[PDB]
């Protein structure tokens, strides 16, 4: 027995679901079943990530977009508003208007992170019982990739912590969505790092997972000197939250980011004989053309071409990429020191291979972001810059 | 070159690798199949689905956690696993295991589709029909699985893989949709697995008793049995490519008349009789006359869009379907009285047709109460149901006269002095051994084929043994020790033990001694 | 007759004493070609031993295969039956004797016979399988010719059964 | 409609007058029936398309269409073929929806059932015996 | 309206509800809900896997292990059994004692491979617009990749039809879903390995993907002259299934398949830039590890050391090895020849760095197989053997 | 080397990368809150339940599919 | 015990009874309790957690432990703690259960919660400050 009453389910009791079936109409009473029906669908049809997720944060009139009206119950000491036009500088005339093309609301972002979660585990079972770590180059594995590859998490780590004022200042749900995903993606990156060099460790007798040296050569070594000031602007030095996502992830880690992850260590563990290593950055390159794409509309849709505020936004988004531009360019020529330190490969590491790789980043960002909200860039100019910190 | 490429977000759709599929396979001299056929013609044929490894996973996966979640999480927070009436519950322990032997028994016919297929494309095709057959096994077993958890009679659920060998009912069921398959000609179950098999008899077998089971409260099988249907369509797709190229060769038509009437006769010798009385005697409500569902499923529209259509390309209709239909109209009542009777070698719990029971047969069967009422009924006097009467109807069977044979064929029982439907004895004696037999299709295939049909039945095994000593050997016992699985009711008391039944005497005879 | 419990009994413990006394390839394969010459397929000489010469031959089948190992070299397990014939020329032998068959009849207990004598451990299993592939392809080719065409008084009758009952 | 009800023909007699009409002597071979018998199983994607899609768009098409509700699962039937577009499902659903999700709550195909790119099909036309 | 009934639920209906509530006593009939009790746990407890596998093909007692009793019920014309001991060569007191130890029944295997399914689509879409293509050498993407390891698949592609007469013949439940499981993976590895060539197709213009020139290497190409003889006859030579399953994962694609997956195709990746490959071969040597996983659980756990014939198991065990790797040497030093056309690297494709990868593959396919059965071989002596077939 | 190696199966549980985030933070000047608070104490404090990225998706993704099994299906 | 119970002490009184001890002067300010609340939704995992777990060995080390029925989760009260370690109930199973697939329908925490190792506790201990 129990002291409280054994409740009796009106779904099954005879009794409490005959009651229930002369209480419900033999007849609905209104033929609108479309969940939220009033939004407008971005697509050719209104899908359920937009009628989860659309119009659930409580916005005012006097926010764009808007559907309800008065003031906030509860505002800061001072009279901030719980949400408000000074959260940034961008301005637009429906916040709401954001869509992220892969439409993840929760369930589809964490199922496609459950399969990469449970997959990795599987391979890395089974790649520790291949033996493939075999033919990784050990200068590489353990002075490069060991030491810089782990050194890199901070980058990741950092703009991961970017995002804190940006899923709390943000004026609409889509876009919150938009970072809080991208926020987690950029954590993720920095697990997976470590989550790669505690791997070669059960491998490799001798190799110090620790990221005591990593944490040392990200704080003291110059080579990621021009990295680590960056980011920590990015991070705690601007609260527009439209300009720290910018920044973040539209500048730094479009022209660094890409740079370090993919024409670095992903790419050269392809030519020093790791099997490994292009794993990781294949779940963090994924990561980002995934962010891209969100980021991609929130900017350069919405923003960049807003209606009213197109150029007005245009305005600020040059000012931050001038700037942000200089840091990662900055950020970039530390970084092409490195290439003093690995073996030299014809078409990769000598002058010539690294040219092709800035070209490759500062030609592509320049199609993918630049040339969408009117920036000019010359890419041989900011490939010259980058390479007068390369060591002949 | 090292600086242009076209970046537009692409991967590669499954018809992308599926039309390469074909290419896949290479001409050697060895590169025929290893099983017996007589059907040698040209089958270089493509599917109808577009199927790879990675989709294929990625469907079945998507079906599995439905499945699963209602029945984990939802069905099992509403405790509807002891919300099915008692009838249904302890039917579902014989329906769903002996499916799983057929759906087992499929994997193995299914790879010899693989093997005698020509076309990669129908290899690759039956691979993926290989592994359906797989998932249905287990999901089969995860029906009786969940039902050992919560339903209010485990036993039976729980340890139906060796407590079937005890009863006559599971020898048949071994050749219906198992041994039927793959003992024969592997191209041929393209004819027994897939035109007779899978788009015929799986409709009622799988989906028409989801209907039985939600009204007999059961609404785990319906999640289980409806899910294991959306991979058939896929199936006898397979099935018909190779049926057209066997109706187009005239040298491999010869024998698609004669394989499609056997396997039908074959499969419809025991799913017709024993699913019906499941069906009816085994539920409490009653969606619709067994015979009708037949008529509806097999008849009408199975005979007729499949069979029916391709009549026009030399398939004709069985020659056994007029046996059959009497089959349809009788034969489950007749094995209600053989399974009835028999109670104690099964392993569920029987209930006798009530009242209500009686009306809605003889409505539905016009002289089903003169015949099989009064029989019951009688049995119901004699304390069929007590425990401490010492009566099993099998022992009050011979005494009048009515002597159950076992088919050397088909394993069905029949009772010549007390059975409607199709059957005649016929008793030959053969190099010293004596076999009966109950059908002219039957007949036909143990004189033709003697060595195929040498399965010994529970008389020839069970011979001078007493009764209550063949279910302990078998283990046809709850934890207790003594206390029987089966039941000839469904109450949850006066459960019949070893010794009640030991006390009724029965000692299994030699039906064909007198002759 | 009464018989005894299925999985242990005393035919089958009678049996496989028998079976141990079994010392030699060539003993064990007199053993088991008379034992399934005697008690297995329709033609079999004697039903005694029905619900238990199954077991029985498993364990004639276990003790053959294990003298095969320990006493044949490792060629002898793959090319030569375990009679001393080559396992090529059994198949070769057997195929042309079903396909020379003039009747249904003749056919069956040509593929009757083989699987009585060279049923494995005595023929090496690949080459019986294929064999018996070859033999049960031309089987029912001939008796799927005309299945219906003899009545079922005339089958009885080919048959050679005894008909007891007919009701 | 009628011709492909569940309960249609012999199905409507009880008792005596069923069997007079199951045992007669023209009903003892099978009759070609040019009907296909699709069975959906019910989910929240599949009673979706059953009303918005087989017996709207399918149902003006193909006037023939019967939809019967069998506690569990719903049995199509009508003539010719029955076809649903899982594109067309997508959109009213509005989340990926392509014809292999299609297939997970499509049971029973009593039919020649086959897949023409994002259309499934079940027909009464026999294939590569036809046309 | 409809012309059937409509039949009412008894979970649901109030009057069939209360109907069933009388009927169903208010006590279990039976305390024990384990499902098949009476399995023997191979582990610490009995497992779902087994619960739901164990058990379920009907075999009688002459068959070992089984429960049932009696002849088939139907045979084939001339009497072979449904199953039957002339399938094959093995012996065994109980052919039901095989665990897969990745206790893999249906619905985890194909759970496992859906995460496979739709991850690899997500990284193709982001690898495409990552463009990571451009820094592969070319040579090795249009001569040595699409051309040989396109005619690999058909490698893989013979390995899947192998099985299927052991999915028709063997003799116990978890040793039949091994093989299909084991099965389903080789046709994927043939899938996998022409998506990859489908994907480069769509970024590389003139880039050929059709298996025109891959099944003409593989049939005519004097490179796959002994792996194409060996798989033609481990699928059509023989239908002993335990010798299809050992020949096939344990001797030929342990040796030879693990050389070209992992040292040819997935290492030569990874010193020649390409950044794409090692994606595909990470699914493949998964597979591997797993399908190895069983197998060695059925041929050295339950055969090669059965109680009673253990030594019986390994006399034949000892002369399909000693027959099969005679084969795959000759089907690797075939293979060897690919040298000869690829670009020199040191420590990789010279002649030190193909001895070490014979070393490795002849090493570890001594203590994962060789040592396990008592298959005494010397590696030096099978390295120098393959040696022999490559160009200086 | 390069022949010999330790090929046991291993991965890394998700508690074995978050035993390093704590690791993962770097001092710097401007590495406060952005938002006004009165609470400017010590709060190096650890976290009862080891999540990580990969892990927080395994087992919510989990909790859903048995939900929406239950609804859109059951 | 009775303690614990859903409807102990104040909350088995109705009507006039139950106002005069809900308004009462020494029940305005909270009382502090060494109990705990766990929730467990219900579940096959849970159902088998509780049968063989909690009301087993549970109840054997915590005599103290509740479990009332609530429809459609478990209402789990005890002094001190309440452990459930999900390597015992992944033996109980039969398939992979880590203590993460474990907090898969461990719901309401009225208490201290956390895992140590692979074990879930809720503890009425002030983790640092006891
Ligand atoms: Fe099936
Ligand atoms: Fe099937």
């Amino acid at each position: 027995p129990q002291s409280s009453q054994v409740t009796k389910r009106g779904l099954t009791d005879p009794e409490r679901a005959a009651i229930i079936a002369a209480a419900v109409p033999d007849h609905a009473l209104d033929t609108q079943r479309k969940y939220h029906y009033f939004i407008q669908p971005r697509w050719k049809r209104l899908s359920e990530y937009e009628q989860l997720s659309c119009y659930a944060q409580p916005n005012p009139d006097w926010i764009a977009g808007g559907l309800d009206w008065g003031d906030w119950t509860q505002k800061f000491h001072g009279g901030r508003p719980s949400w408000g036009n000074e959260s940034t500088e961008l301005r637009t005339t429906d916040w709401y208007r954001h869509r992220d093309p892969a439409r993840r609301w929760h369930h589809p972002y964490v199922k496609d992170k459950s399969e990469e979660a449970r997959y990795t585990q599987r391979f890395l079972a089974a790649y520790s019982s291949e033996g493939s770590i075999r033919t990784i180059d050990p200068y590489w594995r353990d002075e490069i990739l060991n030491k810089y590859f782990g050194a890199l998490l901070y980058s990741e780590y950092g703009l991961f912590n970017a995002h804190s004022s940006v899923g709390r200042d943000c004026l609409s749900d889509t876009i919150r969505q938009t970072a809080v995903f991208a926020a987690l993606d950029k954590v993720d990156n920095a697990q997976m790092i470590q989550m790669e060099r505690l791997f070669i460790a059960k491998l490799v007798p001798g190799f110090d997972a620790s990221t005591d040296v990593p944490k040392k050569i990200w704080t003291t070594d110059p080579i990621y000197s021009g990295a680590r000031a960056t980011v920590q602007e990015i991070w705690q030095g601007v609260q527009d939250w439209n300009e720290i996502l910018w920044a973040g992830h539209a500048v730094y880690d479009a022209t660094f980011g890409q740079f370090a992850r993919r024409e670095f260590f992903q790419r050269l563990a392809t030519v020093y004989g790791d099997t490994l290593t292009p794993f990781f950055t294949a779940q963090s390159q994924t990561y980002f053309q995934t962010t891209r794409g969100a980021i991609d509309d929130l900017f350069v849709y919405c923003l960049a071409n807003d209606s009213e505020f197109g150029a007005h936004n245009r305005t600020f988004l040059n000012a931050w990429t001038e700037h942000y531009l200089a840091s990662s360019v900055a950020a970039l020529k530390d970084f092409v020191g490195l290439y003093a330190k690995v073996e030299k490969v014809a078409g990769a590491t000598d002058r010539a291979g690294v040219s092709e790789a800035l070209q490759r980043v500062f030609g592509d960002w320049k199609i993918d972001y630049a040339d969408k909200i009117g920036f000019r860039v010359d890419v041989d100019q900011k490939v010259d810059a980058v390479l007068a910190g390369y060591k002949n | 070159d090292a600086l242009k490429v076209n970046r537009a977000p692409v991967g590669v759709e499954p018809q992308e690798v599926h039309k390469w599929l074909q290419s896949f396979n290479w001409d050697f001299k060895e590169n025929r199949t290893k099983y017996p056929t007589k059907y040698h013609m040209a089958n270089e044929t493509k599917e109808q689905f577009k199927v790879i490894a990675k989709e294929y996973a990625r469907m079945e996966a998507a079906k599995d956690e439905r499945q699963f979640g209602t029945l984990l999480d939802g069905l099992t927070r509403l405790g509807a696993g002891n919300k099915v009436h008692p009838r249904w519950g302890e039917t579902m322990k014989v329906i769903s295991n002996f499916l799983e032997v057929g759906e087992y028994n499929a994997i193995a016919a299914s790879a010899m589709l693989w093997d005698s297929a020509t076309a990669a494309e129908q290899k690759n095709g039956y691979l993926a029909q290989v592994l359906d057959e797989i998932r249905h096994t287990h999901q089969c077993a995860f029906i009786n699985h969940y039902y050992s958890k919560h339903y209010h009679d485990p036993a039976g659920h729980n340890d139906a893989r060796r407590t079937r060998a005890i009863g006559p009912l599971w020898k048949g069921m071994k050749r219906v949709f198992a041994d039927g398959f793959i003992s024969g000609d592997a191209v041929e179950c393209s004819v027994n697995l897939q035109l007779v098999g899978e788009a015929c008899f799986t409709n009622p077998l799988i989906v028409a008793v989801t209907e039985w089971a939600s009204a007999n409260g059961d609404e785990i099988t319906p999640t289980v049995f409806l899910s294991v249907e959306t991979d058939e369509l896929r199936h006898m797709a397979n099935g018909y490519q190779t049926v057209v190229s066997i109706a187009n060769d005239p040298a491999s038509a010869k024998f698609l008349n004669t394989d499609l009437n056997n396997a039908f006769w074959t499969q419809q010798k025991y799913f017709t009789p024993v699913l019906g009385y499941l069906f009816e005697y085994g539920s409490k409500f009653k969606v619709e006359p067994w015979v009708k569902t037949w008529n509806r499923w097999v008849y009408e529209d199975w005979g007729g869009i499949w069979i029916g259509r391709l009549g026009k390309y030399g398939v004709e209709s069985p020659a056994s379907l007029r046996d059959a239909k009497r089959d349809a109209y009788w034969a489950h009542h007749d094995l209600a009285l053989a399974a009835y009777a028999m109670w104690p070698l099964g392993f569920a719990r029987l209930a006798l047709p009530d009242e209500e029971d009686q009306a809605w047969f003889e409505a539905n069967y016009p002289g089903w109460a003169d015949h099989y009422g009064k029989i019951f009924n009688e049995w119901k006097k004699l304390g069929y149901e007590d425990p401490k009467s010492g009566f099993i109807p099998y022992q009050w069977l011979l005494a009048n006269g009515h002597d159950v044979y076992i088919d050397r064929v088909s394993q069905v029982p029949f009772i010549p002095s007390l059975a409607k439907g199709t059957g005649s004895l016929r008793v030959h004696e053969f190099n010293g051994k004596k076999h009966s037999l109950t059908d002219d299709w039957g007949e036909r295939q143990w004189l033709i084929e003697p060595e195929r049909y040498e399965c010994h039945n529970v008389f020839e095994q069970y011979e001078g043994r007493e009764l209550s000593e063949v279910i302990a050997e078998g283990h046809g016992v709850r934890s207790d020790g003594k206390t029987l699985i089966a039941q000839p009711h469904t109450r949850g008391d006066n459960l019949w033990t070893l010794e009640d039944i030991k006390r009724a005497g029965c000692v299994f005879p030699d039906p064909l001694a007198k002759f | 007759a009464k018989r005894e419990p299925i999985h242990d009994n005393s035919i089958r413990t009678e049996w496989e004493a028998k079976i141990a006394k079994l010392t030699s390839v060539d003993q064990a394969t007199k053993f088991i070609q008379d034992f399934r010459l005697a008690y297995t397929s329709p033609f079999r000489k004697s039903y005694d031993i029905d619900v238990d010469y199954q077991y029985i031959e498993r364990k004639i089948e276990e003790k053959l295969s294990v003298l095969k190992t320990e006493k044949l070299p490792v060629a002898d397990l793959i090319t030569k039956a375990t009679t001393g014939e080559d396992a090529a020329a059994v198949e070769a032998t057997w195929i042309a004797k079903i396909k020379a068959a003039k009747s249904k009849y003749e056919a069956e207990r040509i593929h009757i016979e083989f699987r009585q004598l060279y049923k494995p451990p005595v023929l090496p299993v690949n080459v019986f399988l294929r064999t018996d592939a070859a033999l049960g392809t031309v089987l029912m080719e001939i008796r799927n010719t005309d299945y219906y065409g003899t009545p079922l008084e005339g089958l009885r009758k080919e048959r050679g059964v005894k008909v007891l009952h007919l009701q | 409609s009628a011709h492909n009800a569940y309960n249609a023909g012999i199905m409507q007699k009880t008792g005596k007058a069923f069997a007079d009409e199951f045992f007669a002597e023209e009903n003892q071979v099978v009759h070609e029936s040019n009907a296909v018998v699709l069975v959906l199983m019910k989910s929240d994607e599949i009673d979706a398309i059953i009303e918005d899609i087989v017996l709207k768009g399918g149902k003006a098409k193909n006037p023939s269409i019967v939809v019967e509700d069998k506690a569990g699962f719903w049995w199509i039937k009508a003539d010719g073929a029955i076809e649903i577009d899982a594109a067309e499902a997508g959109e009213l659903l509005g989340k990926p929806f392509s014809v292999y999700d299609l297939l997970i709550n499509v049971a029973s195909a009593v039919g020649r059932a086959y897949t023409l790119g994002t259309k499934f099909t079940i027909t009464s036309e026999l294939m590569g015996l036809d046309r």
